RNA sequence: AAGCUCGUAUCAGUUUUAUGAGGUAAAGCGAAUGAUUAGAGGUUCCGGGGUCGAAAUGACCUUGACCUAUUCUCAAACUUUAAAUAUGUAAGAAGUCCUUGUUACUUAAUUGAACGUGGACAUUUGAAUGAAGAGCUUUUAGUGGGCCAUUUUUGGUAAGC
RNA sequence: GAGAACAGAAAUCUCCAGUAGAACAAAAGGGUAAAAGCCCCCUUGAUUUUGAUUUUCAGUGUGAAUACAAACCAUGAAAGU
RNA sequence: GGUUGCGGCCAUAUCUACCAGAAAGCACCGUUUCCCGUCCGAUCAACUGUAGUUAAGCUGGUAAGAGCCUGACCGAGUAGUGUAGUGGGUGACCAUACGCGAAACUCAGGUGCUGCAAUCU
């Protein structure tokens, strides 16, 4: 018969990152999680309690609850044709603070600074990010860089 | 008389006909799973804040 | 080397090294996790450890909180500071452990402004009691005993330092069944034996026994007592006056630090071999190769 | 020219591995308790191999560990049985050495039929000061190569002390 | 009653080796892979000739054994038993399966059709890629034509396309002949068995002195 | 189908940027596990034998193993490494920061936690592209035998299986 | 691996090496080394109350599991569990 | 800069073989009356800091060292792969187009960094 247990097909997912087995370092427990914090879920196979289901491995959610040894994380799970809210109770060994918003946070700080300097100096902002632009014109010198002519090589075996 | 057993064929098309809807975020989410000790103290704190702000209307 | 030394390349490649302080045999990380890990619903509250260590010739008593960058010392007390309070011998015995615990407790309470409140057990009688919170006042400074790798035995100097810190006004949760005098056959501790140990009674009784017995052993041990004119019966009042002085001024006047740190570094650098450069390594390799004009 | 790399007897272990676990084992325990002067410990079997009737956890052997002057005295007493002669093969590569005697009764009190006759196994573990580094709880370390006990050093120590000799290699 | 090899020519299945999950696999037909003067030193046989696959297919152990026997027999009777070292460089590790519908017309009465059709181990085959060397043979340059003809004879025992390629390496080493000659005159090559060991500029100078006294 | 609430508007089978997750393709096997070819150097203690040796293993040879450094070839239920495609999250006014009120929670402690009162910050309000708009609800039909093509892929010699 | 009477290839003792090549009831996979393994000491948290949550999923049930709350306890020096 | 206590990251820190280490610290080390634990004061407990030593631990250095770490127009834009064609080929498979892009290999460099407190020729 078929087998779909809780930890089915987790053989490599919940493995211990070769040469990184054993005790969890203390920074994991020294991190502090607040309601509203964004966390990535990655189960530690050595901590069998408070473990996420395999579906949430690699999912990023928001902390909604803080308990003695665990946090509650809000995930949006695709079920059918819509998203359902799921609330996981995960021990802190299975989560870490997400850096998915740190770029935005430093961008907000830098944008505030740039706006302040703009309103103290003159009128120019350019606060929105821009995609990589097409390259501008450039002059390529041949001084010491005379073009070397290449040709396709004949076939040989070298076996 | 055997038949087909399973397929996810056409299921994503059906799902996307009315689309995968994002779950309509709200300000002030529910406090369903929040620690009850915290909720008890939160109720008392909010009641105290309400009383203080009621007296603050002068 | 041998058939089992110079381990294989695969063994070395796949070996996972323990944490450095586990390799050094200094940190029990299983115990440290449970000591350090704070209830997540407090979010900043440091868990303070009363770290008690016993080297040869010194007793270290620290109060330590944990951060990601590393442990932070709030207050520290060493038994080599006890000569300032009037204890110059047996700086690692049970009474010195009690004195160092009392000193760290008093110093920490003074640093936190909790010395006047939570005076502790000033009238030491060897009774088992914890520091009690004062009504309508701040709770006592709570610390948790950290014995490290020291074994838990009935009569250990680490629990002597625990008793000292608790009597000094620090709230250190603990039971009495590890103090000297705890009757393993019943459910109560002998307070007079505990007080004797607090005031060095076991050492003084040994001194009197060794005096009434063979005397060259009493001249080998306790030689400093004879040279300082410290009779056995004076140990109790020596430790009593030490407790009074500790409570009077637990303020940690540090040493004067002659030969300041720059000179310390300069002197230590002379007896310090420096790593050779890659040019020097290549030169030595070339010298060793050229040393074989023929073959040795 | 060696300050405190003084080879000395770490311990002496007297072993009697009886095939059985009853009165014979109790008698052997009495034998190696009487001369050791301390209560010995009975060792259980781990397998059920053949011809011995040994089962898992059957308490088929008895051994006793002695240190200090008593260990030296018992070692000298057994070297007198061996006539102060040993084989080079008796010396381990790690610097320890042992021998075996039968007819334990030739030393101390006599045959004692109520106790019987047993053979014994002397193994002497040698070390230098600082072996505690290996055995302590905190900061456990490994003895350095120069400080390690060697078969050559133990042979030299064993023929210097006890005025004994070894046999052909 | 062996099935024709066309039934198992192509690499249709994932690799199916003998393992703890098979435990019942017949023995390979080819058991000898090194033959000729397999003890000859690297210096003795500079020329290398490869029989090289030009298809992604499977070579049965029976075909491998037949080709090895044919090539060895030709090269032995023409150039001598010890004028070459021939190495089969593919091993039949893939187990072929057979779902047996044998005989006894009326088999619909005692046969389940395609129900439970998982086959039993039928034989072994080596899975070869395009360009993968099937046969290698080192010899003296004077024996080039004999060795090429031996490989050409063996080529008839295999399905698909194979090519005879004269290697630019020295014997069974991975060095081009000029490079091996340069290392040999520099003294950084030592005969170990039928193969050699090379001096490296890494490792302890003591051992690099003890072996390779090129200093 | 009926609509309803709005539309200064919201979102998206898409890209970008930032940040995670993965253990498949490939690759690897002088890296672990398991397979696997050969020779070489040591255990003749090798499992012992052949052969002498008066007899030993005493000297050889040997086949088998073990050890050492090499060598050929492999893995759906092996693996250090490890893609491409696919995939979670974020890219603001429900934001960033600042002052200080509530609590029976928490702290040694106005320590913090959460929620508040007050205050500053609209051209690009903070990537791209698009947006017959967005959101919401009720109620019902039919259907619940499928099949085919490219690619991935299992059983099978194969099949318009 | 090197040693020790009977004792041999396997019994017990000793040292050295030993990243787990062992063990953890059972299938297999994961996990685990001052432990989760082995031995010893004390125990009944295999308890009470009624909720929330995860997997299967219709986001029904059932089973199993997670994190709390409110009690009463066990253990430990203690943090804790 | 050395050292100790507690640490963070957890080999650039490990491993192998040698050499060196002033001051302090640490350590080995001395003792068994008391508490305590052992077959064994070896471990654990306690006492002395006194009798001794840097021998070992520890720390640092050395090694065309093993491992590990970092980097590379090194291999290799290779293997693989997303997309495309009424492309080639009997087929097996392959080439091309628009993209993404390894691992092994080779070479070069490196061999703990660092927080808090105390202490030191
Ligand atoms: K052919
Ligand atoms: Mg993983
Ligand atoms: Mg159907
Ligand atoms: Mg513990
Ligand atoms: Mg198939
Ligand atoms: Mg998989
Ligand atoms: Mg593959
Ligand atoms: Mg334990
Ligand atoms: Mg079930
Ligand atoms: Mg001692
Ligand atoms: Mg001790
Ligand atoms: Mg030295
Ligand atoms: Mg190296
Ligand atoms: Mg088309």
């Amino acid at each position: 018969g078929k087998s779909h247990g809780y930890r089915s097909r987790t053989r490599y997912m919940f493995q211990r990152d070769f040469r990184k087995h054993g005790a969890v370092h203390l920074s994991t427990y020294l991190k502090v999680y607040k309601v509203g914090d964004i966390v990535d879920i990655k189960a530690n196979g050595s901590i069998q309690k408070g473990m996420p289901h395999k579906f949430y491995q690699g999912k990023t959610g928001v902390v909604y609850n803080v308990t003695k040894s665990s946090v509650g994380v809000i995930i949006n799970k695709m079920v059918g044709n819509r998203y359902l809210e799921k609330r996981l109770n995960l021990r802190v060994e299975h989560i870490k603070h997400s850096k998915c918003r740190q770029e935005f946070l430093e961008r907000v700080k830098a944008n505030a600074a740039k706006r302040a300097e703009a309103k103290a100096q003159g009128v120019a902002v350019q606060l929105k990010r821009q995609p990589a632009q097409p390259r501008e014109s450039r002059i390529v010198s041949t001084e010491g860089n005379v073009p070397q002519t290449l040709a396709p090589v004949p076939y040989e075996t070298f076996i | 008389a055997k038949s087909k057993n399973h397929t996810a064929h056409n299921q994503t098309r059906k799902a996307h006909r009315n689309g995968i809807k994002k779950p309509k975020t709200y300000k002030y989410p529910s406090l369903k799973g929040v620690d009850p000790k915290f909720r008890r103290n939160h109720k008392h704190a909010l009641h105290g804040t309400a009383k203080a702000l009621a007296a603050a209307k002068k | 080397a041998f058939q089992k030394d110079a381990k294989s390349s695969a063994y070395s490649s796949r070996f996972q090294t323990p944490f450095r302080r586990r390799r050094e045999g200094k940190t029990d990380y299983y115990q440290r996790k449970r000591l350090v890990t704070q209830h997540k619903a407090k979010y900043n509250t440091p868990k303070y450890r009363l770290v008690v260590r016993f080297t040869n010739k010194d007793i270290i008593c620290q109060i330590i909180s944990s951060t990601i960058t590393g442990d932070v010392v709030l207050a520290a007390a060493y038994s080599h500071e006890l000569p300032r309070y009037g204890i110059t011998h047996g700086l690692t015995n049970w009474a010195a452990a009690y004195a160092t615990g009392l000193l760290i407790a008093r110093r920490t309470l003074q640093k936190l402004g909790l010395d006047e409140t939570y005076k502790g057990v000033e009238e030491v009688e060897g009774e088992y009691e914890l520091t009690e919170a004062v009504e309508d006042g701040p709770r006592p400074f709570k610390v948790f005993l950290d014995i490290g790798l020291q074994r838990t035995t009935t009569g250990a100097r680490v629990f002597g330092a625990l008793k000292g810190a608790s009597d000094g006004g620090l709230y250190v949760p603990h039971s009495e069944n590890r103090f000297p005098g705890w009757d393993f056959e019943t459910e109560e501790i002998d307070p007079e034996l505990l007080r004797s140990y607090i005031f060095g009674g076991h050492v003084s009784q040994y001194m009197e026994e060794l005096a009434d017995d063979d005397e060259e052993r009493f001249s080998e041990l306790f030689k400093g007592y004879l040279a300082d004119d410290i009779d056995a019966d004076s140990l109790e009042d020596i430790y009593t006056s030490a407790h009074e002085a500790i409570r009077a001024d637990p303020a940690f006047k540090p040493t004067e630090k002659k030969f300041t740190k720059e000179q310390y570094a300069a002197e230590s650098k002379k007896y310090r071999q420096t790593k050779l450069s890659k040019e020097e390594r290549a030169a030595r390799v070339a010298a060793k190769i050229a040393a074989l004009a023929g073959q040795q | 020219q060696n300050p405190m790399r003084d080879l000395k007897i770490e311990k002496l272990v007297l072993n009697i591995s009886v095939g059985e676990s009853g009165d014979r084992l109790t008698r052997a325990s009495k034998v190696l308790e009487q001369l050791s002067g301390q209560t010995p410990v009975q060792s259980k079997a781990r397998y059920t191999v053949r011809t011995f009737g040994i089962r898992r956890n059957e308490k088929i052997a008895v051994h006793v560990t002695v240190r200090g002057p008593k260990a030296e005295e018992i070692l000298e007493r057994g070297l007198k049985v061996k006539e102060y002669q040993l084989r080079d093969r008796n010396f381990s590569a790690t610097g320890n050495f042992g021998f075996g005697i039968d007819e334990h009764i030739d030393l101390g009190i006599k045959y004692d039929p109520s106790i019987g006759i047993f053979g014994m196994d002397f193994y002497v573990v040698m070390n230098r000061p600082g072996a505690r580094v290996t055995r302590r709880k905190r900061c456990k370390g490994t003895v350095g190569n120069s400080h390690k006990t060697t078969k050559e050093d133990t042979v030299s120590w064993f023929k210097q002390k006890y005025d004994a000799d070894v046999l052909d290699k | 009653a062996r099935r024709p090899a066309r039934c198992y020519r192509y690499q249709k299945n994932k690799p199916y080796p003998k393992s703890r999950y098979n435990r019942a696999v017949p023995d390979s037909k080819i058991r000898i892979y090194d033959l000729g003067k397999k003890k000859a030193t690297v210096d003795e046989f500079p020329l290398c000739v490869h029989l090289v696959s030009n298809e992604l297919e499977q070579l049965s152990s029976e075909a491998l054994e037949a080709a090895r026997i044919c090539a060895n027999k030709y090269m032995t009777t023409v150039s001598g038993r010890d004028a070459f070292h021939l190495r089969v460089r593919v091993h039949p590790f893939h187990v072929l399966r057979i779902n047996k519908m044998l005989s006894c017309a009326g088999a619909d009465r005692l046969q389940q059709g395609m129900r439970g059709a998982w086959g039993k181990p039928h034989g072994l085959a080596a899975r070869v890629d395009i360009g993968q060397i099937i046969f290698s043979v080192r010899t003296k340059d004077s024996n080039k034509d004999v060795v090429v003809e031996g490989l050409r004879r063996a080529r008839y025992k295999f399905p698909g396309q194979q090519k005879i390629i004269l290697s630019k390496k020295w014997g069974f080493t991975n060095l081009d002949r000029p490079e091996y000659l340069k290392k040999r005159e520099a003294g950084e090559v030592k005969d170990d068995g039928a193969f050699v060991k090379f001096l490296s500029k890494k490792g302890s100078l003591e051992n690099n002195i003890r072996e390779f006294p090129e200093y």
